[PDB]
RNA sequence: GCUAAACCUAGCCCCAAACCCACUCCACCUUACUACCAGACAACCUUAGCCAAACCAUUUACCCAAAUAAAGUAUAGGCGAUAGAAAUUGAAACCUGGCGCAAUAGAUAUAGUACCGCAAGGGAAAGAUGAAAAAUUAUAACCAAGCAUAAUAUAGCAAGGACUAACCCCUAUACCUUCUGCAUAAUGAAUUAACUAGAAAUAACUUUGCAAGGAGAGCCAAAGCUAAGACCCCCGAAACCAGACGAGCUACCUAAGAACAGCUAAAAGAGCACACCCGUCUAUGUAGCAAAAUAGUGGGAAGAUUUAUAGGUAGAGGCGACAAACCUA
RNA sequence: CCUCCGCAUAAGCCUGCGUCAGAUUAAAACACUGAACUGACAAUUAACAGCCCAAUAUCUACAAUCAACCAACAAGUCAUUAUUACCCUCACUGUCAACCCAACACAGGCAUGCUCAUAAGGAAAGGUUAAAAAAAGUAAAAGGAACUCGGCAAAUCUUACCCC
RNA sequence: UCUCUUACUUUUAACCAGUGAAAUUGACCUGCCCGUGAAGAGGCGGGCAUAACACAGCAAGACGAGAAGACCCUAUGGAGCU
């Protein structure tokens, strides 16, 4: 679950724990690192789900929805927009099912789009005086919301059914703690009726 | 408990009580045929016989009769990609025998697969796979190599 | 395995419970005795000149009549100052090399953009 | 790379760094005094300028010391200002012969001494120069109190000096009762001495011993947070109640 | 004198993106046709405008 | 040569080296004159397990439970929640005394009770 | 085979940089700044060779003199070795004696 | 066209500035990585030597207080190779860089890992596509030694003169080094790719600048003074000294063990002869099974015998039934 | 057909021919699939051996060799009492293998018990021919050292003399 | 052992299949006789000989190969011993 990567490890469009990734760059490999623009985690603007605009490529000007963000190389993939074609089911006697597969785009080549005019727009991280922090358009002056995306747990909270081994909501939040200067050990030892009558003698620590 | 310092027992001192134990055991199906009451476990190295006895008689209430243990030597022969040896970790397995003549056989947890869920994210792609495979496997030896596309 | 996320969920759940109860014990020890680090020990210096945190070992006889504890030497014996200096010079070499490589990486990033 | 400080300043930097910084200031001054000892094994020149033969011009002349070595038996007892002389010797006092290495150890005796201050008889492994210095100082106690630290060249002499100075500063019931006038007489005899008491404890202490003494002063088993927090609570509630 | 060959590779792509991820492939077609237009048997016999 | 790199375990030396090493199990007695092991029942760990009959709490939680911001427990919060009501009450009554603090739970020395805190008499 | 097949990426140089435009400014200051500073005090480098040319042996001797009290132990041993060898080389071996 | 070639970037070097780090739980001086019991033993010590004096016997800069100057001066020195001050003068606080390298280079390093050695210790090599490998595509081919496509044709340092034609015709004693002299049958080289060897002063020459003065304090001067240019190699010994590491082989000793069938047994450091120890002679082998073996033939085999375990004696030495024998081939 | 081997213990090493899959490659001095392997999984369970003794004083001259005569010298391998203190019990480690030291799957080296040829344990020949030279054996007409520095090797079984 | 050697078996050896080294190597299109030469020629002079190519033996030559001769001498090179 928790594997440490080699210090110069290329990111390769796949999860790092996949089998195709271990086929591509195993521990056997060392290659030239891709020098990347460093971007602070406060000025990064686009998230997974917002509508974007491709600025150059085979189809410049088209909009779409980003479906994955890769922070370690500043990559996004717009859903089914900047594609090329590959065959999936591949054997020595038959291979067809040619599928459109995407291509990653840098954050320079992708600009956000504001909902009122549907045009490519530059963004600033203008802090809001009401306490929270949301993006604000520079030229149009409109707030762009953080879009809702189904999270990485894979569970939607409203359609969630408690199983036999999941405790309910009214038992997990009930305040049962009475804070006291006893330790847990002597507390449960007086709770379960266990009694000890002989003392602990002196012990020399060094 | 393991990886904890134990309080030294001065003679005539109180009973050594562990409250939230740190031991995690794994019931394992054996590799050789065992008699009808032998139940083989897999325990951490810092466990003894009497600890496993009180563990099985306190939490699961399983009546154990005799407990025997052995230390399993993990292999240290696999070479890595830079010729440094990779150590498979040693462990300790324990064979307990039930007390009152009770029996136990290791269950089958995998049999038997019976499921056919509604498929969008994986089985629609498998459906397109099998439909492409059933449609396009109409190759013919009498054409000799010409493409089977043109109406001409 | 059918769903391996349950194992990590149980493991970090129990680690959270362990951290909660150890916070409770440390708060109680701080309020009653005003000392952290329930295992008692002391700063000492062993033979190789390093400064270590030796933890006490819960004996039954006092230390002045322990035959085993009086063979272990907690002192310096001055031929080790030379090797302590060499260790300090090696660590300074490593730190200077790291900072110089960081300067070079920043220069390359400003060269490309 | 290079060190910021030279290698011969690391002792003083360690003195400024940690527990040595919290030593009292007079003890650190007595550490970094670094005076020159009295000449023992060599004849010092008269003046600082020495007209020499074969050219009648005055030349500047210094007196270099001798690298004399003290074995730990010299640390156990009062020697003079002397020790062993580790050196080399030409065979027949001419440089066209062999070079041989020679040691000059002093002649040691065992004489019993009396102390008028401490009122105890010590058996010391004394040499003849300390007897001559005692005769030149009219007493053992005058000799140990008069001669500075770099001239004793023994730790036992420094412990004798520390005990004498503590006895002088405390005005202790020294000899016994039934004769306090004798106490007053001996305390009046050694009166051009007797530094105050809190400086008298640290005279002649080596650095490890003073580190142990300063660590034993600030041992200070840490206070429970309960007393501190009830002090905070009673102070806050008195500040609210008196308002 | 202790060296062996490298490059153990395979020539069969598989279904790796459902081994697990949170990105699904955006297709642009379907498998086949919905329900086949069966032509009339005599469409060549009805090759004129109407009948 | 020998095997220098791999760690020293119980399986390596001669017949006297085997058995003297062990694997790290806490010993529970001593050897007497007749080579017998003598077990001491106060030295074996006694697992104190509570009864789970009427317990209503499962090893997982429902996702629909709300989240909370983390506040690690400190000595000041425990003091204000445990001792400060009682001390505040009998200071309002003017019968608080700074000399005797033991009625508020404060222990001067840990040697009296069974589970002493700083030397950690209890195991875990 | 030694030669490179594909020609390398062309190296661009900005002749109108910050540095190359302002090369040599405030050099020649003591002539027309009424001699407050010397042009050897513009030199930024090692502390021991600041306005001093020297030989190879003379540089190492000056480096042991001005800096060697705060060097590393390995570099001090290497410097003593190098000065011993350069003495033995310059004063004993060679031509022209 | 096979083997193959090519990559830039991990990183590293030299300076400036700045004083640098070390307990998440457990174990770690006993056989370190071991939870738990009574003699408490304990550190303070001129370096030496190679080398120079063409030998070598006094002697030979290394010493840890910033520069320049005084000055290589007074001085010391088989007064010789060389060593070498002092009085005095003063020493402008701050700026994150490179006419440094790029996988045989730069730290040994992807690493003090694998591997070798009981032990101190020694100690390596290497990767290359791409925007997308969730694009396996078709290209990218073109270049060293070695081969194949494609063996040979009478004669001769492999070549030159040529000719209508390659051979056939005429001439021609490979290279470097050391030598009076090498084709010499004297030394070195299978080939390819990379790496691999002239570092500096006083005094002179030329070119500027100034001129009885020159020079950014000190120094020189009866045309001199300042500045620049130009000029002095690599690899290789047996040896010496100092500090560590070794008696698991072998030399000896100590503690407690084990083995010696059968016959004649004269009682036996007795006889034949097993197991065992040793290796007299012959033959095979000599890059071998073996960096000392195998087969035959041998001596001892109840004693000064052989051998397992642990410990002890270490190099100016240990040990030695003296072979100058042994001390990890 | 061979057995001069083997089974255990001790020492030493540390999973090193058990099952499944890959065997397209990768080691088999050749392949099958497996002693010169890749990944996963499972084994070795103590009664066998280690892991030991509460103190203070005190006691301990008559070897072993069937120990019974006889007979010795090199003179030997084994034992307690009095007093006080002492009432709980079966914890831990090793248990596999075709294996250890010699750079190797090396005609080498390796301590003890067991049957002294066997109930264990193994295979000198990849296939054809019958060249020369070489090595190991068998047999040989007549002579029996005439060969050679030397009866060196082999076969028989062998006397006397000299030097040390 | 020999006069005086011979026959047979195995290993070895020759042919077929597989795996598959090492010392050595300036380049060689690499003959004989006489003479010459740094004094002993396959490479020079004069004659003679001469279609090319393997396979199996022999050791007369390549001053044949492995060891910067261990015999002799030199070095203001070492070391043991008396
Ligand atoms: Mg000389
Ligand atoms: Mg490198
Ligand atoms: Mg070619
Ligand atoms: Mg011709
Ligand atoms: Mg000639
Ligand atoms: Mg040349
Ligand atoms: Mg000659
Ligand atoms: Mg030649
Ligand atoms: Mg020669
Ligand atoms: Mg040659
Ligand atoms: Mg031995
Ligand atoms: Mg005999
Ligand atoms: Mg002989
Ligand atoms: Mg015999
Ligand atoms: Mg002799
Ligand atoms: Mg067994
Ligand atoms: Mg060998
Ligand atoms: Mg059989
Ligand atoms: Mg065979
Ligand atoms: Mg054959
Ligand atoms: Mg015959
Ligand atoms: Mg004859
Ligand atoms: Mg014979
Ligand atoms: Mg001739
Ligand atoms: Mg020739
Ligand atoms: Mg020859
Ligand atoms: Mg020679
Ligand atoms: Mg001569
Ligand atoms: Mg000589
Ligand atoms: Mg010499
Ligand atoms: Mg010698």
């Amino acid at each position: 679950s928790k594997v440490t990567l080699p210090p110069h490890y290329r990111y390769g469009m796949s999860p790092p724990g996949s089998v195709a990734d271990k086929r591509k760059n195993p521990p056997w490999i060392r290659r030239r690192p891709v020098v990347v623009e460093p971007i602070s985690d406060e000025d990064w603007y686009l998230f997974c789900g917002d509508t974007v605009e491709i600025l150059e490529g085979k189809d410049a000007g088209k909009q779409g929805k980003v479906v994955q963000v890769i922070r370690q190389r500043n990559w996004v993939v717009v859903g089914g927009l900047n594609t090329h074609y590959r065959y999936i089911g591949k054997t020595m006697d038959y291979r067809g099912t040619m599928i459109p597969s995407e291509a990653p785009l840098l954050h320079r080549q992708v600009k956000l789009v504001d909902p009122m005019d549907r045009k490519p727009t530059e963004i600033e991280w203008r802090f809001t005086e009401a306490g929270e922090r949301v993006r604000v358009s520079t030229r149009s002056g409109r707030i762009i919301p953080k879009p809702e995306f189904p999270r990485a747990d894979g569970i939607v909270p409203e359609t969630w059914i408690d199983g036999p081994k999941d405790t309910s909501v009214e038992d997990a939040l009930e305040r049962t703690y009475v804070p006291c200067l006893k330790t847990l050990q002597e507390e449960v030892m007086e709770a379960m009726g266990i009694k000890e009558t002989r003392k602990y003698k002196k012990v020399y620590w060094y | 408990a393991r990886n904890v310092v134990y309080p030294l027992y001065r003679l005539g001192g109180p009973q050594l009580r562990v409250f939230r134990t740190n031991f995690f055991i794994q019931l394992v199906r054996p590799g050789v045929a065992q008699p009808e009451d032998t139940v083989q476990f897999r325990i951490p190295m810092e466990m003894t016989r009497v600890d496993l006895r009180n563990y099985l008689e306190g939490i699961y209430n399983v009546p154990v009769a005799a407990v025997r243990t052995r230390v399993q030597h993990g292999s240290n022969k696999r070479r890595d990609h830079r010729n440094v040896r990779i150590k498979k970790p040693d462990y300790k397995v324990a064979y307990v025998q039930l007390a009152h003549g009770q029996t136990f056989t290791f269950p089958d947890l995998f049999p038997e697969k019976d499921e056919s869920p509604e498929g969008s994210a994986a089985d629609d792609l498998y459906s397109m796979l099998e439909e492409e495979r059933q449609q396009r496997q109409s190759s013919d030896p009498r054409r000799g190599g010409v493409p089977s596309w043109f109406g001409l | 395995m059918p769903s391996p996320e349950r194992l990590d969920k149980v493991v970090d759940s129990m680690d959270a419970l362990d951290k909660v109860v150890q916070e409770r014990e440390d708060a109680l020890r701080l309020l009653q005795t005003g000392q952290e680090r329930a295992r008692p020990g002391a700063w000492r210096r062993d033979i190789f000149g390093r400064i270590i945190w030796h933890k006490f070992k819960q004996w039954v006889i006092p230390w002045h009549l322990n035959k085993r504890y009086n063979r272990k030497r907690f002192f310096a014996l001055p031929y080790v100052d030379h090797f302590l200096r060499l260790e300090r010079e090696k660590r300074a070499r490593i730190k200077a090399r790291k900072e110089n490589l960081e300067r070079k990486k920043a220069k390359i990033l400003l060269k490309k953009f | 790379p290079l060190h910021k400080y030279p290698v011969w300043l690391w002792k003083r930097l360690q003195l400024r760094e940690g527990i040595c910084s919290r030593l009292p200031g007079h003890y650190l001054r007595s550490l970094e005094e670094e005076r020159t000892p009295t000449p023992v094994h060599y004849r010092p020149h008269g003046a600082k300028f020495k007209i020499n033969p074969k050219n009648g011009q005055r030349e500047r002349v210094e007196d270099v010391p001798i690298p004399i070595y003290f074995p730990p038996e010299s640390q156990r007892g009062l020697w003079g200002g002397e020790g062993w002389i580790l050196g080399q010797i030409y065979a027949n006092n001419d440089k066209l012969s062999k070079r041989l290495k020679k040691v000059w150890k002093p002649q040691l005796f065992e004489r019993e001494f009396y102390s008028e201050i401490l009122d105890k008889k010590f058996t010391v492994t004394v040499t003849m120069r300390t007897l001559d210095l005692i005769d030149e100082a009219y007493g053992l106690d005058f000799y140990i109190l008069k001669a500075s630290g770099e001239d004793l060249c023994s730790k036992f002499g420094m412990d004798l000096k520390r005990g004498m100075l503590l006895r002088l500063a405390r005005q202790d019931p020294q000899l016994h009762p039934e004769d306090p006038e004798r106490r007053a007489a001996i305390y009046d005899k050694y009166k051009e001495f007797a530094i105050p008491e809190e400086e008298a404890e640290w005279v002649g202490l080596t650095l490890e011993e003073a580190i142990e003494k300063q660590r034993l002063l600030e041992e200070k088993d840490p206070v429970p947070l309960f007393k501190i927090y009830v002090a905070e609570l009673i102070q806050q509630l008195q500040q609210q109640a008196l308002s | 004198t202790e060296k062996e060959f490298m490059q153990h590779a395979r020539k069969a792509g598989l279904v790796i993106p459902p081994e697990k991820s949170d990105r699904s492939i955006h297709l642009a077609c379907t498998a086949g046709i919905f329900d086949a237009y069966v032509p009339p048997e005599g469409d060549a016999r009805i090759s004129s405008l109407s009948k | 040569g020998a095997d220098r790199m791999s760690k020293w375990t119980s399986k390596r030396g001669p017949r006297s080296f085997r058995g003297r090493k062990g694997r790290g199990a806490k010993g529970i007695g001593f050897l007497t004159s007749g080579w017998r092991f003598v077990q001491i029942k106060e030295m074996v760990p006694e697992f104190v397990v509570p009864d789970l009959t009427g317990f209503k709490l499962k090893p997982y939680v429902s996702y629909l439970a709300p989240e909370s911001e983390e506040t690690p427990l400190t000595a000041a919060q425990l003091f204000s929640e445990a001792v400060a009501p009682a001390i505040e009450k009998d200071f309002k009554d003017g019968t608080f005394d700074p000399d005797n603090l033991e009625k508020y739970g404060f222990e001067p020395t840990q040697e009296g009770k069974l589970f002493q805190l700083y030397p950690r008499n209890f195991l875990r | 085979i030694g030669i490179r097949l594909t020609l390398p990426p062309p190296k661009v140089v900005d002749r109108w940089n910050e540095k190359r435009a302002m090369f040599g400014v405030y050099d020649n200051i003591g002539i027309l700044g009424n001699f407050e500073k010397h042009p050897k005090e513009l030199i930024r480098g090692p502390i021991w060779l600041r306005g001093w040319k020297g030989n190879e042996l003379q540089r190492c001797i000056r480096k042991r003199k001005m800096v060697g009290s705060r060097m590393f132990a390995d570099d001090l041993h290497n410097l003593n070795k190098r000065i011993r060898y350069l003495y033995k080389h310059f004063n004993r071996h060679g031509k022209f004696r």
